[PDB]
């Protein structure tokens, strides 16, 4: 496994800003950590890092301790608005990064590619835009082989091609076998690429699964909505006394709520009589089981339009 | 003792002129008649190292053309090469070669005695404590010393309590004082030379004498100092390169790191036309000699022009025109010979160094040119000096260099 | 009106500035310590051209700290792009920036000659109490003059330059050129041509520097030595009268602020 | 009818950084440009303030001039990226532009009860986070009864609570009946909220509508979720030799893309062979309508995960 | 080695500092004309190019560091550079030398062309005396030039703030070029009952600029324990710029 935490518990003076906290990151798996701007998020970041010292448990980045030599020589990170040294160049910013980190200058120019960095290249970096800051932020952490790595705020300012380029880049990082961690504030856009998310909330660890494992748990409805159906009317009360609410919508279209527990003996039920006729499900999204985690152990919602 | 008479002088003249013919003689020699006996340039009088070896007693002697040799050292019984007594009235000595341990000319209550054109070397290993005075002058009213040639003697001319009397166009080489000078009133002395003396000019008391265009190359410490000088007249003097020393004896003066002239309770003296040049000190004014005037002088090439440790202000410019300064960073836009703004030769820390010599380590600090830039910005911060309102532009000296 | 809104948050922005509040207390120190230093030696023209000296060196320097950001810190803020889609002109919150920067430096001298007011009234026994206020009233509405002009010397070299850290070395350009700089090329062309380049025109050379048209109105009634004035004695050269002293100080505004607007106009 | 951009051909230095785009705006409508970091979204941004000045073309706001002082009462702004004033206070500096566009100072306490900002006003500005100055943003932009809101990315550095409740506050204003143009690049996320869509790039506007008319005008497959399938190769090698590109997720997860016509005839086989744990059906969101139109005029997608 | 490394880096970002340059150049022009006038108008030149060198080279020293640390915590490069294989140790030594060396070169152009007006305008200048008087010149005011370095690495990383850092930055200057001897003035001429001026020359021993002057003017105590002195405050402040970086 790439991290292990084996419960740990951070505490700056009196006060524990990590209670208890324990995640165990497959080395295939893109994970992501969501919480607020408080302690949450960012101390556990700084944990499996060498930044900070477990106060009660230990951590293990990749079967070792969080801060010898041979585990940094294969480890990025990207930090969220970092602006690097503007007098400096494009290219001779990589080539200090790549004497620092053990990798190869040959590499380079290959990553300057890599990123699409190539044309801005050899200019200073006081002339580049925030996103394409976050192309050169992202092109020192892939520098070695990298078998993990920590993206905090990864996408902000980017465009929504090199946005969409840069999941491809995730997609073939995590089926190479390199284990990434995403630290996010934007929950969709992430919501299609974490394999498993960590949720919590400002104190404690509130839930960790995968997509499929958080609505199951957490639960919620969906809206399961199905046009071109015949008859129309058992086939509208058969879910009622089911413990549905069928919308009948008049262009022989009905929409089904549900528990999502009942989620497969619907789907089948809707499937196997011969007629579902072009359906549409809608999951509920990353920010409802957001909102559903945060109201569930860690405050109150805002009133009725406030935020 | 013999006397002159004892000698063989062929007289050729019968006016009691006499010639002695050339030939060494001995012993001290003796004048008691007014008889102008001359002398062949081998007539070298020879004294055997003691006595006065040429006392004249008689007025009216026209001693000429004498070569005397090693006569006495005893200064407490003023074994002279010359003495003359002040009966002896209007005694003439020309052209006169002299080398002995004690006084060269010692005269004494004369009056119009006329020293002319001698050479006295004085001596070579006494250590310039006891070699006696070069042309030594005892309250003498009438004098004209002119044109010797004084070496190596102790403390050179030495004048005491004479009233008048010329003192022209004599060198004076490697002494311990140039000219020592004691209660001299209404005296002068024009154009004399001193030549690495351990004091120029020694002007201790005297009133209302005349001293011009004389000239002071290569002396220790003090170039002319002035002591109590009172209606004096200072005109033409070219004081060059007073270096550091010491006198030696620290009898009257202490040792000093070369000043080129030193004021010392010199109240009214008129100091124009001079030349101080690259000395350490240019000219060192005590508190006690102010108000006089001081207009017209070069003060060029000196380390540090003006000492003068005092908070009252003195205008150094009578009539409006000044001294001319090296470094006087100014400019002079209406086309006179002065320039325009007003020259400060000294601020305010550059008085801390002399009142406490531990500043010296911090001289070198940005901190000391902060402070000497602000008394430049800053006005109210500048202790009233030395000022002159309008110096010159150009040297006002520009014969006293050949 | 939309001038005096834009001016009250710079009146209010300027005093929170904890820089300028220590440099604007040294220059109540200072202004207090010089009329002290003129006190225990009495003279009277010495601290005219010392006060006059100290508003050279700081009355520049609290012009130049407000508002070398006030265009270029409020673009690279964001909130210069914000504020055009306000009911403004780009006009009005620049003679607002004016008025607002304007009365801080017309507080920060009247903290610093008022209080050198009561350290000679309450000092000096027996001084004129109606010359002592007409000297340092031509020195209040003077200095303000003179912090304006550098007020709208800021407000050109804020308005070309997009960064502000290109602002803050042509800011400490201009006060090193106006100040200590002019004074001395000056004083270097008279010393080399020993005053013989131009007779005529080198005193109206002390017209093109706003610090020395400042020193010359403050030093009209009390001159005195020359010394004290050293590169300014040039002023008895000048034919010009006191009178357009005064205006020809406020044309060294209203050229520097038309041109600060013209800038910021193509912005 | 809040926005009528008609005809407007923007040119500097002859250049034609806006070739001639015809776009209306409803009055209750939330549009939402798209366009890329170039000279499509942030020049037409400038020319619905009137900062900008129309060469060759007329932009009438609120059916009035475009710079009069009536309508910039009437309007809200909210710029990319600010940090307004780091000495001022939080009411001062909202006080300040409160007398600007001469609303009443009533309104500028409310304001900080509706921006949850009350727990932190009257205090620096150089002590708030990024996400509180945009909190503050928010709030100079619906001061004094704002007819037409111009947020340009309103929820970076935002909290996702506040980011979902922002959207709240936004459609309290649509019904209110003001026009509001969102000008985001995080654009799957904003997709739930917009009613139409501007999609701009290398200039000229390439589509608009809402997003059920950008699906009529572009097919675009639907991508088939599936969680907690039988085995990985018993479908990859079959989804892929049924002409559909079908990669991996995790250990047992795949997704489909589809051809739209074959959506519902192979979901008899996710069904009724080898039923998995979760399947989730995504529609063509707005990242991969975006994708669309850039191919359709101008760059083509990069190489095995670049850029 | 990794100290070396990231020394590379500080002499390519501070060669292209403005700021610096302007200052360098502006140090050059003065170290000639002071020369100038010192030939046309020798250790009476090399004092007052001493005062030039005590108030430009602690001025370049803290216009280079004075953002090393807490810049880069502001530019966020300070976190991901403690992740890559990196002591805490060798980034603020690896700066030491990276931004020795640029005013190690700044005497260069500095005192370069200064030596090259005085041996080529004085034409009998006996060159023997001047290969070692400022061979022992640029040698001490590089010494001079890097404790105000290390100064600067100890006020960057105890400030949170960039805008703070340049505040402590002039403070630092001012007490230390033009402050700290003008107390010393005013404890010699308004106090004399009470400070003894035997004591001073241990006094200027806590200075690291008037340990600069003392060493450009050959006094009680040798020239080797000046050295040696001047060292020690590159070797304190080092030692506690980085005590103070480890506790960030
Ligand atoms: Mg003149």
């Amino acid at each position: 496994n790439a991290v292990e935490i084996q419960g740990v518990s951070q505490r700056y003076g009196s006060m524990t800003v990590l209670h208890d906290l324990n995640l165990n990151l497959g080395e295939g798996e893109v994970l992501g950590l969501f919480g607020h701007n408080g302690a949450g998020k960012t101390t556990s970041m700084k944990l499996i890092l060498g930044l900070l010292s477990p106060s009660e448990g230990q951590v293990k980045v990749l079967g070792r301790a969080p801060n010898d030599p041979q585990v940094r020589r294969q480890l990025g990170y990207l930090p969220e608005n970092v602006t690097f040294y503007p007098q400096l160049s494009g290219r001779e910013t990589l080539r200090h990064f790549a004497r620092l980190k053990g990798a190869a200058l040959t590499q380079v120019d290959e990553l300057l590619e890599q990123v699409g960095l190539a044309h801005a290249a050899d200019r200073r970096v006081k002339t580049y835009s925030k996103g394409m800051r976050q192309r050169l932020g992202l092109a020192q952490a892939l520098l070695g082989e990298p078998r993990l790595l920590l993206l905090d705020e990864p996408t902000v300012g980017l465009d929504p091609i090199a946005t969409q380029d840069l999941y491809l880049l995730i997609d073939r990082l995590r089926q190479r076998g390199t284990s990434i961690i995403l630290c996010s504030h934007v929950l969709p856009g992430v919501e299609a690429h974490i394999n498993r998310a960590a949720i919590l909330a400002k104190g404690c660890l509130q839930a960790v699964g995968s997509l499929s494992q958080l609505r199951a748990e957490a639960g919620l409805p969906v809206r399961i909505r199905a046009s071109g159906i015949s008859e129309r009317d058992s086939w509208l009360q058969r879910w009622t006394d089911a413990g549905h609410s069928a919308r009948g919508l008049s262009e022989s279209s009905i929409e089904v709520v549900a528990v999502n527990g009942h989620k497969l003996v619907l789907l089948r039920q809707l499937l196997g009589e011969g007629e579902p006729e072009d359906i549409e499900i809608h999951q509920p999204s990353l920010e409802d089981l957001y909102r559903y985690y945060m109201e569930r152990a860690g405050d109150v919602r805002a009133q009725e339009g406030r935020l | 003792a013999p006397q002159s008479i004892t000698t063989l002088p062929l007289q050729p003249d019968g006016e009691n002129r006499w010639r002695l013919p050339a030939g060494e003689y001995q012993g001290q020699f003796t004048i008691e008649q007014p008889m102008q006996l001359r002398c062949e340039p081998g007539a070298v009088i020879q004294s055997q190292g003691q006595g006065s070896s040429l006392l004249i007693s008689a007025p009216d002697v026209l001693v000429e053309g004498c070569t005397l040799y090693e006569w006495g050292s005893d200064l407490t019984a003023m074994d002279s090469a010359v003495f003359i007594l002040p009966a002896a009235e209007r005694a003439q000595i020309s052209n006169n070669r002299m080398r002995g341990p004690g006084f060269g000319v010692f005269v004494d209550g004369t009056r119009d005695v006329q020293v002319i054109g001698n050479e006295i070397d004085g001596d070579a290993g006494v250590r310039s404590q006891d070699r006696g005075n070069g042309i030594h002058l005892f309250a003498v009213s009438g004098a004209r010393v002119l044109h010797n040639h004084v070496r190596n003697a102790r403390d050179g001319i030495y004048i005491d309590t004479s009233n008048g009397n010329h003192l022209e166009g004599n060198v004076i080489e490697d002494v311990r004082y140039g000219v020592h000078y004691m209660f001299a009133n209404e005296n002068s002395l024009i154009d004399n030379v001193t030549r690495r003396t351990r004091t120029g000019y020694a002007l201790m008391q005297s009133r209302k004498l005349t001293v011009t265009g004389n000239r002071s190359e290569q002396d220790q410490n003090y170039g002319i100092l002035m002591n109590y000088i009172t209606y004096s007249t200072i005109t033409g003097n070219f004081v060059s390169d007073v270096q550091r020393g010491d006198t030696g004896g620290d009898s009257m003066i202490s040792g000093g790191e070369g000043k080129a002239l030193f004021i010392y309770n010199s109240l009214f003296n008129t100091i124009e036309n001079n030349h101080f040049e690259k000395s350490s000190l240019g000219i060192h004014l005590t508190a006690g000699s102010e108000d006089n005037r001081i207009s017209g002088n070069a003060f060029v090439g000196n380390q540090q022009q003006v000492k003068y440790v005092a908070s009252r202000t003195q205008e150094w410019s009578v009539d409006g025109r000044g001294n001319y300064w090296s470094d006087y960073l100014g400019w002079d836009r209406n086309n006179d010979g002065l320039g325009d703004i007003a020259y400060e030769p000294n601020d305010n820390v550059d008085r801390l160094l002399w009142l406490y010599p531990q500043v010296r380590l911090l001289m070198n600090s940005p901190s000391i040119e902060v402070l000497r830039w602000v008394q430049r910005a800053f006005p109210v911060i500048k202790s009233p000096g030395v000022q002159d309102s309008h110096p010159l532009m150009k040297l006002p000296t520009e014969k006293l260099l050949t | 009106n939309q001038v005096w809104n834009i001016a009250r948050k710079e009146l209010s922005d300027g005093l929170r500035n904890r820089w300028l509040l220590a440099i604007s207390l040294l220059f109540a120190v200072l202004a207090v310590g010089i009329a002290w230093l003129g006190a225990a030696a009495s003279s009277i023209p010495a601290t005219i051209a010392s006060l006059a000296s100290l508003a050279t060196f700081l009355m520049p320097l609290i012009a130049l700290l407000l508002a070398y950001d006030a265009i270029v810190g409020e673009d690279e803020g964001g909130t210069l792009m914000l504020l055009l889609t306000y009911p403004l002109g780009r006009g009005q919150i620049l003679l607002g920036k004016f008025v607002g920067h304007g009365l801080i430096l017309a507080l920060a001298v009247l903290i610093g000659f008022g209080c050198a007011a009561l350290a000679i009234a309450l000092l000096v026994e027996g001084v004129e109490l109606g010359m002592l206020f007409w000297a340092f009233g031509r020195f209040m509405i003077s200095s303000t003059l003179l912090g304006w002009v550098f007020l709208a010397f800021a407000y050109v070299l804020s308005g070309k330059v997009n960064e502000k850290s290109s602002a803050a070395g042509l800011a400490l350009g201009v006060w090193f050129l106006f100040v200590l700089v002019f004074d001395l090329v000056l004083l270097a062309l008279l010393v080399l041509s020993e005053g013989k380049f131009n007779p005529e025109l080198l005193p109206w050379l002390l017209l093109l520097n706003p610090t020395d048209i400042y020193r010359l109105i403050n030093l009209s009634g009390f001159e005195g030595s020359g010394s004290a004035m050293g590169v300014l004695s040039l002023g008895a050269d000048l034919p010009v009268p006191a009178a357009v002293l005064w205006l020809c100080l406020l044309a060294w505004i209203g050229v520097s602020l038309l041109l600060a607007y013209a800038i910021f106009r193509r912005r």
